[PDB]
């Protein structure tokens, strides 16, 4: 099975579906788009003001600022442990939406798409795909959507306009 | 341009996604991250000593092998939460798809095992801005741009699922 890709000089049809919704980056010197707010649920929990999202291909997660990340772990049931959070794995499939505002769209990822549910067992622990991460300025403080948001979503980093490209992907 | 670039990832576990590219005359081969939040082109070197774990393992670059590097050695640093990153600057021919590009990057000569020691890829290409890169060398989508080769100056992402 193919592990990725990565094209120069345009997309490919063939791994995704529909058409780009696209956004313009807060300033040009950074990969850095404007969000709307965080949802848990069909409710709008976390970031709701505004905040920075960071689009980041070089990690393998989401992350968020400490104060975020306690909420967002809270409100889903999490267990802290020393570098990661983590859910009794028979509760994993049955974890609720998280939802990011971005442009003119909510982006939805499921339970299966940020749990590694390696066990279904009561007693055994399951790993989230979502850490803490303090980023420091300007960049910083920022969320940051890499690995898990982009197998969801197809990105496409259009420096000819200044601005990012979402579309479902195809797998 | 009419010409459209493309490489083929590795994903490792749903965390590490990465690709080849070639360094010189001829090609040493590398694995790499390409990466959005970063801005430069770091790959190890030949210099590193043997006592750092986070080389030992990966491949290393000989400027030695290669009939096209051209020297320059300015000392560049890059602060990490775990320690320290330092290399110096070197210039050869990178080939990435069908791309061939003369490229200013960076040799390590140290770096923390941690968490260093734990990638399968040898290196990074940034993909980020020059206002982001260190030393301010020029990031390796600029000079590809410059070329005047590209259908379009954008570039993509898929990553698979496991
Ligand atoms: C899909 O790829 C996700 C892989 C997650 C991952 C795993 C191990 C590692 Cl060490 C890293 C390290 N990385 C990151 O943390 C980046 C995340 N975005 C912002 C910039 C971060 C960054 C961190 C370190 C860094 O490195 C300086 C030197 O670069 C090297 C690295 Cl990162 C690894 C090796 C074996 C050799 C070299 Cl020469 C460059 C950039 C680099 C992008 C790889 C990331
Ligand atoms: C190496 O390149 C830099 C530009 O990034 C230049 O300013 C510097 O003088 C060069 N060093 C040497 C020794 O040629």
């Amino acid at each position: 099975s193919l592990g990725g890709q990565i094209v120069l000089g345009g997309s490919d049809p063939q791994h995704y579906e529909g058409n780009f919704h696209y956004i313009n980056l807060i300033k040009t010197g950074v990969w850095q788009i404007q969000m709307k707010g965080v949802s848990v649920g069909s409710s709008t929990l976390l970031c709701e003001d505004g905040c920075l999202a960071l689009v980041d291909t070089g990690a393998s997660y989401i992350s968020g600022s400490t104060s975020s990340i306690e909420k967002l772990m809270e409100a889903l049931g999490a267990k802290k442990r020393l570098f990661d959070y983590v859910v009794k794995c028979n509760e994993g499939p049955t974890l609720p939406d998280i939802s990011f505002h971005l442009g003119g769209k909510e982006y939805t990822l499921t339970s299966a798409d940020y749990v590694f549910q390696e066990s279904y067992s009561s007693k055994k622990l399951c790993t989230l795909a979502i850490h803490a991460m303090d980023i420091p300025p300007p960049t910083g403080p920022t969320w940051a959507l890499g690995a898990t948001f982009i197998r969801k979503f197809y990105t496409e980093f259009d420096r000819r306009n200044n601005r990012i490209g979402f579309a479902l992907a195809r797998h | 341009g009419n010409t459209t670039s493309s490489v083929i990832l590795t994903n490792y576990m749903d965390t590490q996604y990465y690709g080849e590219i070639g360094i010189g005359t001829p090609p040493q081969t590398f694995k790499v991250v390409f990466d959005t939040g970063s801005s430069n082109v770091w790959v190890p070197s030949s210099k590193c000593s043997r006592l750092y774990t986070a080389c030992v393992y990966h491949k290393l670059f000989d400027a030695s092998d290669s009939s096209s590097y051209k020297h320059n050695g300015t000392e560049l640093t890059l602060r990490y939460s775990t320690g320290t990153v330092s290399g110096f600057l070197s210039q050869d021919i990178i080939t990435v798809g069908g791309i061939t590009v003369t490229q200013m990057f960076g040799e390590v000569t140290e770096m923390p095992a941690l968490p260093f020691m734990l990638a399968e890829f040898d290196g990074v290409v940034g993909m980020g801005f020059i206002e982001q890169a260190i030393g301010r060398v020029t990031p390796i989508f600029d000079n590809i741009i410059s070329q005047g080769v590209l259908k379009e100056d954008v570039f993509s992402f898929y990553y698979n699922r496991d």
